[PDB]
RNA sequence: ACCCACUCGGCACCUUACGAGAAAUCAAAGUCUUUGGGUUCUGGGGGGAGUAUGGUCGCAAGGCUGAAACUUAAAGGAAUUGACGGAAGGGCACCACCAGGAGUGGAGCCUGCGGCUUAAUUUGACUCAACACGGGGAAACUCACCAGGUCCAGACACAAUAAGGAUUGACAGAUUGAGAGCUCUUUCUUGAUUUUGUGGGUGGUGGUGCAUGGCCGUUCUUAGUUGGUGGAGUGAUUUGUCUGCUUAAUUGCGAUAACGAACGAGACCUUAACCUACUAAAUAGUGGUGCUAGCAUUUGCUGGUUAUCCACUUCUUAGAGGGACUAUCGGUUUCAAGCCGAUGGAAGUUUGAGGCAAUAACAGGUCUGUGAUGCCCUUAGACGUUCUGGGCCGCACGCGCGCUACACUGACGGAGCCAGCGAGUCUAACCUUGGCCGAGAGGUCUUGGUAAUCUUGUGAAACUCCGUCGUGCUGGGGAUAGAGCAUUGUAAUUAUUGCUCUUCAACGAGGAAUUCCUAGUAAGCGCAAGUCAUCAGCUUGCGUUGAUUACGUCCCUGCCCUUUGUACACACC
C-alpha cells in the first residue's frame, strides 16, 4: 500500500469493522454396517 | 553438482516370457483328458497348481516358493 | 493489506479491547521483504500482567509468493477480569474522603 | 589630563523588530501586487565555456571583448530530521582500568577450528556477536560423504498393451559381502491390484538465511519511544524530552513556555533468607510409655523396636496469611529527591537471584528442528530410500575451550566422616538395598521402589587425624606402550568403557600476550541431571571448603549522551 491512498484504506477498514458487527448482531438473533453383513448372512 | 561417472552396462529387468502354455493336458480320442506335470502337495495347492520340471527338481510355484518335491 | 488489518484492529478495538496490535512480516509483492505493526490502544510488554491480560498468536499465512507472518496482540479489560487481579499493579486508587460540616457544640445523645 | 551632560561626523557592538525574507538572517536586506525619489550595472535552468573565432592590449605569461553545434531534468539556496566522523565536552561498566585473587598463554593428553591428506575424510559458523557452538559424547544407526547392492513407497487422468494373459512371485545352481530370484539358466506360479508412454504428481540434510515464516543472537550489564492541549515555526519540525543535582534507570528532585500523561524502567511474577502463633501430617520428625540389647552404675548413659499405645508440631512438608517501607535516631546536602553512619532486625548492595521486557537496527545465525515456505534443481543408472562396508577420529603443522601436573599448604597408607539439586520400571528390564562368588573390574540368588514410602543419610570429594616417604625428574608426574581379565552391543580391528601387572615421557611455575572476578563471591571439591546401549576431560544445576583486595577513577578499552560539520538519506559497506 502507499501513504497516498491512506483515507480510503481506514474508511473501507471502518467499513470491514460495520460488516462484522453486523455479521455478528445478526448472529445473536438471525433467522448399519457390520449389521448389513449380519441380515445378508443368508 | 557431480553430474554422472560409472562403468557402463545398464540392468535390465525381466519378461515374464509368451507362453500360450497353460494347455499342458493330453486328450485321447473323444474326449478323455489325462494330466501331464503332477501337480501339488500343500494344504494351500488345491491340485489345480502343477509342479515345475527341470531336472532332480520338481517345484511348487504357488506356493511361491516352498517346497521341494523330487521324483 | 492495511485494509485487512486496519478492519482488524477496529473490530478488536470496537470489541472493548483497551488495545491491540497486528505486526505483519514477510514479502508482498516485492523482491525485498518487510514488516508493519498496526497498533491502536492501550498495551504493556514486561511482567506478569502480560501473561494474564494478553493473548497473543502468531500464524503462517502461506502464499503464492512465499510465507508471511501474523503476530495478533490483544489487551483485555484488566477491570472486566472476573478471575485474575482486577487492575494493573500500577493502580492506585485513594477514596474520595468527605466534605465535613465542622463541629457541633458538644452535646449528647441518649437512647 | 580627567568626570558629567549635550551635539555633529566616524569604526563597531548590544536588544528588539513595527517591517522584510525561502529561510539562515537584516536598522537595512525596512518604508511594496497599498507594486514609481534619481541614476549606473549585471543575471534569465544546468553543462558545453569563459571554450572556438575575430578584434584589441601584453616582451611573455596572459587581460578585455566573446559565440555556436551538441548535450541534459535536474543542478542550486536555506532550513529539518536521521545517519556518519582519523572533532570537542560530558557520563556509565571488573564482558574497562585501579588495588588484588586464580589463571589462560609454556608442558602432556582432551576437545573444537584451519591446514594438509583422503575413494571419502559430510556440512554450517570466522572480531567482540565463529572455534566443549549446531544441544554436534558419529562403532551400524545418526548421515548429509565415499566404495558397491536392492525397493517405488512413480497419487491421479488419458492412451496403449492385454484374458488366447496387463502383470506378480520363487526353489537349486550360477551370480553376489550376503540365505537379494539384482540378474541369468530351468518352468511353475499369479490374475487386471500392475506394466509402457504422455500429462501430472511425489520425495529429496539438493540449492538459495542475499527470495521468506518462525525462532534466536546482537546493539542492550542499555535507557530509551510517543501523544493531548498550550508556546515557537510559512514549513518539515521543535518545546515538552532541560544547566545543575541525584539514581541501577527520561529514577527522581529541581530548573522551567510548558502542563498534565501513556509504552519501556519501576510495579508485577518465580525462586532463596525470617515467623514458639493458622490449619495438619506411619509417605516428615520430636518427647512419653511399653517390648528389649550393652555398659556400668541404688538412679544414669547408649542403642534396638512399621503402630504396642498416649501426647506434641521446635526441627522436616505447603496451603493461607504476616514481615521491610531503607523504619527509628544522628549526620550530610540546593537546605531538595538522595547519600553516608548507627541501633535495632531474619533481612537494609533494586534484601540476595532471576523470569518478563518499549521503539528500531542487522542482508547476524538458521531452508541441516519442523508435513513452515517461494523459486531453482532432481525424480528410476534417483539428489527418493534401504542394505552391505568404510568415512566424519584420517597427521610435517598453525589456532581456540579445557583436563592433568610440576609436589613437603604434598603424594601414598590407614583411620576419621559431612551435603544439596536430582532422576528411576509394563509388554518391561528403570533406579537397585541386601546375601554369596571375585584382587579387581564384575558375576549371581533375592529384594524395596510408578517413589517425602525403595535405592538414599545417594556414609560425594576437597577436608580432619596417625603414620610411611624426606627433597632426590623422588614414593612428584602419568603421556607412551606390552600382556591379561571383565562390561555394553548384531558388530569393540583404527584399540566404546572398565580392571591388574608392567612400560615411567614432557613438565623445576610458563615469553609476547590475554580471560574471569567484589562475599558465602573468587578459588579448591565432588555430586546429580542432560546426552545415553555403551562413552564426559563437555554442558545445565547443586551443595561442601572458603580467602586476598577494591567500595575508586576515566589512564586504557567499550558504549551511551550533548554539541559541532557534512555535498551522506541505498545513510561511511
Ligand atoms: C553398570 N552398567 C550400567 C551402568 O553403567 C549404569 O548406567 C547408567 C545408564 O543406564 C543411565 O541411563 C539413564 O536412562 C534413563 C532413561 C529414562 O533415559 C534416565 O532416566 C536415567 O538418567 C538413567 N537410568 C545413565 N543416565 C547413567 C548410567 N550410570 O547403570 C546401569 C547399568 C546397567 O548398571
Ligand atoms: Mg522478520
Ligand atoms: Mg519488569
Ligand atoms: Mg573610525
Ligand atoms: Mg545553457
Ligand atoms: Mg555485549
Ligand atoms: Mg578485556
Ligand atoms: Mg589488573
Ligand atoms: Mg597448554
Ligand atoms: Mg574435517
Ligand atoms: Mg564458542
Ligand atoms: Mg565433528
Ligand atoms: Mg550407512
Ligand atoms: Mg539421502
Ligand atoms: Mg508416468
Ligand atoms: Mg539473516
Ligand atoms: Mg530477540
Ligand atoms: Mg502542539
Ligand atoms: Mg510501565
Ligand atoms: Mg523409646
Ligand atoms: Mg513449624
Ligand atoms: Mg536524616
Ligand atoms: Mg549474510
Ligand atoms: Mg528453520
Ligand atoms: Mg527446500
Ligand atoms: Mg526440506
Ligand atoms: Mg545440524
Ligand atoms: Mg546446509
Ligand atoms: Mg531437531
Ligand atoms: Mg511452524
Ligand atoms: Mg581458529
Ligand atoms: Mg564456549
Ligand atoms: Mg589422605
Ligand atoms: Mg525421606
Ligand atoms: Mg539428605
Ligand atoms: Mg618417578
Ligand atoms: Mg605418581
Ligand atoms: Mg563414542
Ligand atoms: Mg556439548
Ligand atoms: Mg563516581
Ligand atoms: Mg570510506
Ligand atoms: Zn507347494
Amino acid at each position: 500500500g502507499d501513504d497516498k491512498k491512506e483515507l480510503s484504506a481506514e474508511k473501507e477498514a471502518q467499513a470491514d469493522a460495520a460488516a462484522e458487527i453486523a455479521e455478528d448482531a445478526a448472529e445473536a438473533e438471525d433467522a448399519l454396517n457390520q449389521q448389513a453383513n449380519n441380515q445378508f448372512n443368508k | 553438482k557431480k553430474v554422472y561417472t560409472t562403468p557402463k552396462k545398464i540392468k535390465h529387468k525381466h519378461k515374464k516370457v509368451k507362453l500360450a502354455v497353460l494347455s499342458y493336458y493330453k486328450v485321447d480320442a473323444e474326449g478323455k483328458v489325462t494330466k501331464l506335470r503332477r501337480e501339488c502337495s500343500n494344504p494351500t495347492c488345491g491340485a489345480g497348481v502343477f509342479l515345475a520340471n527341470h531336472k532332480d527338481r520338481l517345484y511348487c510355484g504357488k506356493c511361491h516358493s516352498v517346497y521341494k518335491v523330487n521324483a | 493489506i492495511r485494509r485487512a488489518a486496519y478492519g482488524v484492529v477496529r473490530y478488536v478495538m470496537e470489541s472493548g479491547a483497551k488495545g491491540c496490535e497486528v505486526v505483519v512480516s514477510g514479502k508482498l509483492r516485492a523482491a525485498r521483504a518487510k514488516a508493519m505493526k498496526f497498533a491502536d490502544g492501550f498495551l504493556i510488554h514486561s511482567g506478569q500482567p502480560v501473561n494474564d491480560f494478553i493473548d497473543t498468536a502468531t500464524r503462517h499465512v502461506l502464499m503464492r509468493q512465499g510465507v508471511l507472518g501474523i503476530k495478533v496482540k490483544i489487551m483485555r479489560d484488566p477491570a472486566k477480569s472476573r478471575t485474575g487481579p482486577k487492575a494493573l499493579p500500577d493502580a492506585v486508587t485513594i477514596i474520595e474522603p468527605k466534605e465535613e460540616e465542622p463541629i457541633l457544640a458538644p452535646s449528647v445523645k441518649d437512647y
